[PDB]
């Protein structure tokens, strides 16, 4: 246990980040201070760093662990193979911790292939093949979507929080709908070109 | 099962969302005035919330990294490979958006 | 033949970070343009969005709220935030 004081003036600094990354999130910036390393937006992010460094300190301090109840932090199950052997394999190596946890196909491969020789399985390489990429796509699917949840229950902040799609003036307004969809026709045509452009850039060399 | 810290003057969502800022991978300086760099083609006189730019920031990344992450799923060869620019096309084909 | 192109701005390792946390570990040379490229036009959509709302409110000032109904626009990305 910590001392009870400590905690109770380190969580008041805590509050006082918070109030002033608050302040900060609402400062509207001019187009000479984006290009301000100084700007409301940098300082408030080297808050938020600080807050994180305090809140970890606090961890320490209370002996608890240092996560946040991310949605990255739930544990993906996968019992997909007929070997539990592979299948702990390939849940261990889908559930290491972090926003980087993303394997690819020889990644998995690896995983199967090591739990493979590792028990003695005798199964031969195509099935080994087929394992994989079957687990790859269910992982994948699984993967994904645990990164969506994460950032859609993560986004914006208290000026955010009252957002629900029913409230968008779009639906009231026939005028901003029209200039909206017409964007929309816009949006679509210009990423499919930058992304034309560089396969068509690819072929050139 | 691990111990959780649960801070009196704050609450943990917040802590989530301060914690995912930290977890960028794009300079937020270099970010900011690639923002400006737009901006200044619309209007010369518009401005940014802060959140705004941190919101921009955030889906921005996510919208990058889905686009690798398409490609990678859609990428199965037994000896890995280097991505090139119509691997992200064709991904972006065969599960991405249209 | 090879050449190095100069930048004032995102710098090749946040690229290949990105790439990486996407499960993609090498990338090719075309790759980085692309990237900055994309992230342009990704960012140009919602700013065209978020900025036809800020001048449907009578505002000089893009807001969060302002990013959120655009991005909601933009498919996929923050598809089912807010519900």
């Amino acid at each position: 246990r910590g001392s009870r004081r400590q905690i109770q003036r380190l969580e008041q600094l805590l509050a006082l980040y918070v109030a002033e990354i608050r302040r900060l999130q609402e400062k509207e910036l001019d187009l000479s201070e984006l290009d301000d390393p100084d700007s409301a937006y940098l300082q408030a992010a080297r808050l938020k760093r600080k807050l994180i460094r305090l809140f970890g300190r606090l961890c320490e301090l209370k002996d608890c662990s240092s996560l946040t109840g991310r949605v990255i932090e739930q544990r993906i199950p996968y019992r997909g193979t007929r070997y539990p052997e592979v299948n702990r394999r390939i849940e261990r190596l889908i559930n290491k911790p972090g926003p980087d946890t993303f394997p690819d196909y020889g990644d998995v491969l690896r995983a199967v292939e090591k739990a493979a020789a590792r028990h003695s399985l005798g199964l031969p390489r195509q099935q080994l093949q087929l394992m994989a990429q079957d687990a790859f796509r269910d992982v994948g699917i699984r993967l994904q979507e645990r990164r969506h949840l994460d950032l859609i229950y993560n986004f914006g902040c208290h000026l955010t929080d009252d957002y629900r799609p029913g409230v968008d003036p779009a639906l009231s307004d026939p005028v901003l709908a029209r200039r909206l969809r017409e964007n929309r026709s816009l949006a679509m045509s210009r990423l499919d070109e930058v992304i034309s452009k560089y396969a068509m850039l690819q072929d050139k060399s | 099962k691990p111990h959780r810290y649960r801070p009196g003057t704050v609450a943990l969502r917040e802590i989530r969302r301060y914690q995912k800022s930290t977890e960028l991978l794009i300079r937020k300086l270099p970010f900011q005035r690639l923002v400006r760099e737009i901006a200044q083609d619309f209007k010369t006189d518009l401005r940014f919330q802060s959140a705004a730019i941190a919101a921009l920031q955030e889906a921005a990344e996510a919208f990058l990294v889905a686009l690798f992450e398409d490609t990678n799923l859609c990428t199965i060869h037994a000896k890995r490979v280097t991505i090139f620019p119509k691997d992200i096309q064709l991904a972006r084909r065969i599960r991405g958006e249209r | 033949k090879v050449l190095r192109d100069n930048i004032q701005g995102i710098t090749k390792p946040a690229i290949r970070r990105l790439a990486r946390r996407g499960g993609v570990k090498r990338i090719s040379g075309l790759i980085y343009e692309e990237t900055r490229g994309v992230l342009k036009v990704f960012l140009e959509n919602v700013i065209r969005d978020a900025v036809t709302y800020t001048e449907h409110a009578k505002r000089k000032t893009v807001t969060a709220m302002d990013v959120v109904y655009a991005l909601k626009r933009q498919g996929r990305t923050l598809y089912g935030f807010g519900g």
